[PDB]
């Protein structure tokens, strides 16, 4: 599980938007 | 939208499941670190790995969830079991689970089965995550007299 500083992806598809 | 069930025994899950992809965790780089395997299904997404012990990660918390070239990521909060952090892997069928993970977050699988108690029930207060909040309205001037 490593841990990554950013989001290596540019298009995404927000589902939840609940905290 | 998919159906189709049969009595056939599975023997090894194969690299091209559609319901399981064999995944490989690697780093900012890109690297290879660890090899597993993710779930979708409507509870939730579980990530499979050698004796150490498991992973899971409710479809809820997941804000974000894109997809690229042999490349699938997500981003969680900080109340999952792993914590606060992204979390990125290899795989070859990265679209298909990205195709996928909208098909059973939209669907919103409401305790399609009987879970169990949870601390949701009704118990002394504590430090609950609080919801969404309504956006604050703007103000009117007025008019100066003689």
């Amino acid at each position: 599980l490593f841990r990554l500083r950013h989001f290596p992806c540019g298009n995404v598809n927000y589902g939840y938007q609940q905290q | 939208g998919s159906s189709g069930s049969s009595g056939l025994n599975r023997d090894s899950v194969p690299d091209n499941h559609p319901t399981k992809f064999k995944v490989t965790n690697v780093d900012d780089e890109g690297v290879e670190l660890g090899s597993g395997v993710m779930e979708l299904t409507q509870s939730e997404l579980v990530l499979h790995l050698h004796r150490r012990e498991a992973v899971r990660w409710p479809y809820l918390c997941l804000r974000r969830y894109g997809y690229d070239s042999n490349l699938f990521s997500f981003e969680s909060g900080r109340r999952c079991q792993t914590g606060q952090g992204i979390f990125a892997f290899k795989c070859s069928r990265a679209e298909e689970i990205f195709n996928l993970l909208q098909d059973l977050m939209q669907c919103n699988s409401i305790n399609v089965m009987e879970e169990p108690v949870i601390i949701t029930r009704n118990s002394h207060p504590a430090e609950l995550d609080l919801p969404r909040a309504p956006q604050p309205p703007n103000a009117l001037g007025y008019t100066v007299s003689s």
